[PDB]
Order: structure tokens, then sequence, then C-alpha cells
RNA sequence: UCCGGCUCUACCUGGCUGGAGGGCAGUGAGAAAAUGUUGUGGUUAGCGGAAAUGGCUUGGGAUGGCCUGCCGUAGACGGUGAGAGCCCGGUACGUGAAAACCCGACGUCUGUCUUGAUGGUGUUCCCGAGUAGCAGCGGGCCCGUGGAAUCUGCUGUGAAUCUGCCGGGACCACCCGGUAAGCCUGAAUACUUCCCAGUGACCGAUAGCGGAUUAGUACCGUGAGGGAAUGGUGAAAAGUACCCCGGGAGGGGAGUGAAAGAGUACCUGAAACCGUGCGCUUACAAUCCGUCAGAGCCCUCGACGUGUCGUGGGGUGAUGGCGUGCCU
RNA sequence: GGCGUCUGGGGGGAACGCGGGGAAGUGAAACAUCUCAGUACCCGUAGGAAGAGAAAACAAAAUGUGAUUCCGUGAGUAGUGG
């Protein structure tokens, strides 16, 4: 049970949001989070690397010369691996690196990362990033500076909060994620997590229900 | 190129930085211009001395009041034309 | 609905056929060919687009370092004399089509139902023929002939029309399901010669396409066919004016360049291989060519004197002992 | 059969489709049934997709589903096999 007080861009506290213990007070599991983020990065990577083997190189369909009488080593083709310009023996081939991590592991890792962030009170809640209807990167930067002095921050706002997303888009250390797209890698990569009130409420309702 | 033959420019980088000049030949293909009295070389012919092309990013179009600027475009709605303007003062350049 | 003309002929009756409303559909599998208006609907060229000539310092050059500001719906990516959001091309974001084509929409247009519709009663006819079935020889089904069902090719034989026929893994009876021997049908699915926009814990010139360079070229073969090698001066050519040796090639001065230990034989410039100079050693010697002792000579680091030792280091080594290359 | 007049066809294309014909090296530690494989290749044809498609269907007594196609299970199972 941890309390987070909502801050407004005007600079005054609005209210409070009650963080459930099972979502923001679990003991972080280093190995589980490591496995989850490793699987995440593996899923991100695309395996677009290929090489031509001995059978896919151009030509080489004939035995070169006399096996005997020449006095040279016997060769079956000019595309053999030992030949310059020949095929590759065990080269990279297109493949998929995604892993089938169970749902419970991913949920537990995200909960652990969030609880670690909340333990050092790195979780902040706001009503709106900037005054609505017009993006303003200066106002958003000022509000984020007031909220925290860290380098990397994570902003979690709803998919309908276009003004805030556009406002905090261009800041060098700001990453924008949707409440239903929260993941271990993005939370752990960020020093501070800034939650929109509606986004935080949506996440709590989706999870604790 | 946003800079034209006959335009007078101020060099903002290189050995001759800060020297004013007049563009005499421009190369839209190479993004290079030829300016009065800048980037002069010593070619062996006697040994002659004449200018060499300088990249267009090293020059700025100078204003009416001698102030370098970035050039912008405004559209003349009366005749559909499109003329260059200076962003420091807004006057026609 | 109304009107009209026909059901041999005219008169009272039931059925066919045209003309007007009224619908119903349409380039569709359900019939078809067209013709107009309109859609900031799309595609095929583009345009705009914020903010530093900032100060000190190194430097040939700042796009480096330190310190000041500014924009940001734009801190994506490249270029510019070295790591640039504020120099350029651009980016976020808005804008643009005379004409052609593609998507829709509303129409002219076309067909089509209206001479029609409903729920009832007991009987004759029809419901796809050389077809189904059967037999012989085969194919394919988990099924390789097996008790072998369903499907199918060739050759013979060859039926029924609904109490008819087919199937329910030999077959028979009962139940159950369906209605062959006629035809069309969009979507979900497969792919990329080609065009557009991007991506990469893919390669970076013996790699990656055979092909970054004359590349399916040179060359080889009569022919089908086989098939290579070759990237980097410099920021800019400023590519060495002029003098001297030389027939030239090449070079030495002189210059350009930040650098010519960048000279169009050009970034970096290893190894093999070939030289030049210096120090030691070698022409009485039987050497897997080294290793352990080791005199002498030369070099070097300290201390003390004038050369002599030292918790010294190096090079070469006369001489003695030992010693049968590596891999399979 | 000849004559005249109109409308069509002919060839090319990297992959994907459909209908036919259809190997052998290989494995079985030999080999012929079998496998390889209806693969390689060849032939005829299209389309932007093609083919199939509206029960003479499955099912098993459930007062059951209801054209075709494609994907995942069923399942390396029931079976089949010198």
């Amino acid at each position: 049970t941890l309390k987070v007080d909502v801050k407004t861009p005007a600079g005054k506290t609005d209210g409070s949001v009650e963080l459930p213990a099972e979502l923001f007070d679990v003991e972080p599991n280093i190995a589980l989070m490591h496995q989850v983020v490793t699987a995440q990065l593996a899923a991100k990577r695309q395996g677009t690397h290929s090489t031509k083997t001995r059978g896919e190189v151009s030509g080489g369909g004939k035995k070169p010369y006399r096996q005997k009488g020449t006095g040279r080593a016997r060769q079956g083709s000019t595309r053999a691996p030992q030949f310059t310009g020949g095929g590759t023996v065990h080269g990279p081939k297109p493949r998929d690196y995604s892993q089938r991590t169970p749902k419970k592991m991913i949920a537990a890792a995200l909960r652990g990362a969030l609880s670690d962030r909340a333990r050092n009170d790195r979780i902040h809640a706001v009503t709106e990033l900037v005054e609505g209807q017009t993006p303003s990167t200066k106002s958003a930067k000022t509000f984020l500076g007031t909220l925290t002095e860290n380098k990397k921050v994570l902003v979690v706002i709803g998919r309908t909060d276009e003004v805030g997303a556009k406002s905090v888009r261009n800041l060098p250390g700001v990453h924008v994620i949707s409440p239903d797209q929260l993941n271990t890698y993005d939370v752990l990569n960020a020093d501070d997590v800034v939650f929109s009130v509606e986004a935080l409420n949506a996440y709590i309702s989706a999870n604790s229900k | 190129m946003k800079v034209h033959k006959g335009d007078t420019v101020l060099v903002i980088s290189g050995k001759d930085k800060g020297a004013k000049g007049k563009v005499l030949v421009a190369y839209p293909d190479r993004n290079k211009v030829l300016v009065e009295g800048v980037n002069r070389i010593k070619k062996h012919t006697g040994i002659v001395t004449q200018e060499a092309p300088i990249h267009v990013s090293n020059v700025m179009v100078v204003d009416s009041d001698g102030k370098p600027t970035r050039v912008g475009y405004r559209i003349d709605d009366e005749t559909g034309k499109k003329v260059r303007i200076a962003k420091t003062n807004g006057k026609d350049i």
C-alpha cells in the first residue's frame, strides 16, 4: 500500500492514487526479469542474414578436370567450400529468435519492475502533461523538470492523449508508452515513470480486476 | 540553391570566414558557388591566383543592412509569384 | 391497378399478348452494352516548413573542449574542410492537379414483376441413359488385392423415375441420411518479372549477387554451354610554373599543400622475397643446426677515478656436455 | 471443293494454379515388392489469383451439424508395410 499524490501542470496537488500491494509491492526477481527482457530483445531482433551455400552459388555444376594424371589435388567442383568464391559451410540463415515466455512470468516481471520503481518513489502521477488542445514542448519539459531531475523518464499516457504525446515526443530522454503496452524492458530502462491519472487507473482496473 | 549568381554573400566557415563577396558563378549540381576574393588558390600557369569553388553551406545571403540570414519564401498572391525574403527583417532580398 | 389487342368466327363466360402508372434490380454468379454530373476520394510532377555569422581555446579547417542563449507537433537520416536540432538537403506538420487512369455516388440507360396472389382435396405423367449397376484388367485412397467399402480410366454387358435410386468400409434385413448421371459463383488462400517507402545484434572488395570497376563482358568450346580479374591521392587539382642531369624514362633543386613518410605507380603499408651500412664470428673442419655451461670482443645502466666491480642488462659467440624435424 | 467479304488466333513472361506423362543416383548396410516420388523433367492450358463449391454429405439413434476453401489440433494416432 503506497500513496502517490497527483500533480498538475499548474503546480498544485490534485488528489491521490492508491497503489495496490500485489501490483506495486512484490519482491523483484532478478533472474525472472533478466529472462523476460532477454526474450523481449530476442523478439525485437530480426534475423535477416543469409549466405549462399555450396548448392546455391552460381555455376560449379561440372567436375573441373582429370582426377588422375594431373598430379594435383582431386576436386569435385569449383564451388567447394575451400575454393575462393565457393559456398559457405555453416553460414547465417534467416531464422526467428522469439521465445514463448509464459504469461505469468511476463506479468510477474512487469510487477517486479514496477514495484522496484515504486519502492524508491520513482512513480509520479499527473492529470495532463500540458494544457490541452496544443502541443508545447517547452511546457512539457518544464513540467517534467519539476517532476524529476533524472536523465531517462517513461511517460505512460492513453492513446487518446495526442497533445501530451506530441508535446513530450521530442525530448531526448523521454519515451512514450501506452498503458496496455507496458513491459519490463521499458520500465527498467527508465529512471522515473510518469503516469497519467486515467492511464494509471486503466492499468490498475485492467490488472487487479 | 537559395543563392544566385550576382548575389552578395558572407562566408561563415573556412579559411576566409567573415569575408564578404559577390557570387559570380553557381553550380546547382555540386552545391558549390564562386565568390569574389575568397578561397583563392595559387595555380602554376607565372603562378596565377584565382578563386576556387566553395560549398554553398559555407556562405550566407547578406541582407540590405549587411546582416547574414537564412532566406525564406513568401508567395505573391496577386500574380502567383514566389520571392525570397530574409528572416532577420522580413524585407525583400 | 387502369386501358388495349388476341384465344377459328359474332353473342354471355375462362386463359394468352401489348400500352400507362407503380414497384424491384443492375455492369454483379444471379442478362448486357453504354453515356453524363459529382467526391480536397486515390495514384501519376511538387511547394512551404522553427531556432546561433554566439564568445574563449586547439586546429589547415570546428562539425572538438569550456561557457552562453534559442526552437521543438521538428533531438529521423545524410552532407558541409574532424562528433551539427539552430549552415545546407531535409524532418514533425500542412498544402497541390491542367490532363490521364483507378475507386465510389447520383443519374440517363437496361431488364424485370405486375394476365396477378393465398392457403386446401383425391388421382395419371415428369424429376438429367448407353448413365447407374455388374464382370475383366488397372490408378488412388492409412489400406502393397486383401473379407475391400467410397472415387476413377479402358473393354463387354446394361436398369429403373419416388412402395425409384445411392450411401452408412464385404454382404443381407430394418432404420437413418441424401436425391447422381446439367451449368455458373465473390471472401477467407499461394506468389513477385516490375514500381514505390523503409528495415537489419546481415557483407564490406579472396566478403556480399558470377557481376561496387568494359559483366554475363574479356576469354574458352564448332555447339549446347562454361566464365573471370580490376574499389580508396587530396578538403579542394591547388595534378609540381621555372632551372639542372638525361634521347626519353626517371630524378635533384624550386614551388602547391596542414602533410609529397599524400606525385594521378597516389589512405593505412604487415609477412614472404631482394639489397645497402655497421658490431661479433667464420678457410684442420663431420653441425634435426638447438639447449646447458662458456673464454673473448662490442654496446649500455649505476657506483667509485683516471679503470674496476655490480642483487646489472644486451648483441655475437671460440670451446665442452647433451640432443634421431612436424603431422597422419 | 472454289470465290468474295468480316471477326478472331499465332509469340513472350520470374513465381504461384489446374489436367496429363513421368525417371534414376539414394534407403532398405545386398536387391526385385517398397522407398526416393508422383519428386526432377516434359506436354496442354489459364487467371490476377487458379482449382473446389451448394449434399445422390457427415453422423449415430444426440428430438445431432448443414456449400466450398484455408490454418491449428486430432496425430506420428487408428492403421498400413518383404
